[PDB]
């Protein structure tokens, strides 16, 4: 609307100078009624600017608002943020060990079938090293050059 | 899971204090 404003102002002001010069230089009644018409149409698009700065006003007001509940809406976003993740962490720990147990529980063996084959996978050093052993010693935790050659596999077929 | 109820009570405390 400035534009408007200006436009109105500066045509006022040279054609109400021409208005003026005129009459100096005899001493024009349609550029007389039409600076009447520019005169009142400025006066009216005054009006409509002190209207405008009270609606600017109002719109200050408003986002000040704005920004109020925004920090508001942001201030529940920080906190409930920390909350999801301190949360998060905590149920993963434990459907962590949820899954071990339900791996538990897949598996159930009675316990002398636990200490049996205990027995058969370390009676002879199996799983676990012989206590004195140096590099060298026959004995690996493999089956053993000797335990393939002499086996079933190894002679029956040959 | 306390402390978790605990955290989101006092910033629903906060809100219609804001309001």
């Amino acid at each position: 609307t400035r534009e408007r404003l200006l436009s109105a102002l500066e045509d006022l002001e040279v054609l109400s100078r021409e208005l003026i010069e005129m009459l100096a230089i005899s001493r024009e009644n349609q550029v007389l009624e039409l600076l009447i018409h520019r005169d009142g149409e400025f006066q009216e698009l005054m009006k409509l600017a002190l209207n405008q700065g009270k609606i600017h006003h109002e719109m200050q007001v408003l986002e000040k608002e704005v920004e109020k509940r925004d920090s508001d809406i942001q201030q529940l976003q920080k906190q409930l943020k920390e909350a999801e993740q301190i949360l998060a962490t905590a149920v993963y720990q434990a459907k962590e060990k949820l899954k071990s147990i339900e791996k538990a529980r897949k598996g159930a063996i009675s316990s002398e079938e636990i200490i049996k084959y205990a027995h058969r996978i370390s009676a002879s050093n199996a799983v676990c090293a012989p206590l004195t052993w140096v590099p060298g010693d026959p004995r690996r935790p493999y089956p053993t050059d000797l335990e393939m050659r002499s086996g079933l596999l190894g002679q029956m077929n040959n | 899971l306390e402390r978790v109820i605990e955290m989101i009570q006092n910033c629903l405390a906060s809100l219609p204090d804001d309001l």
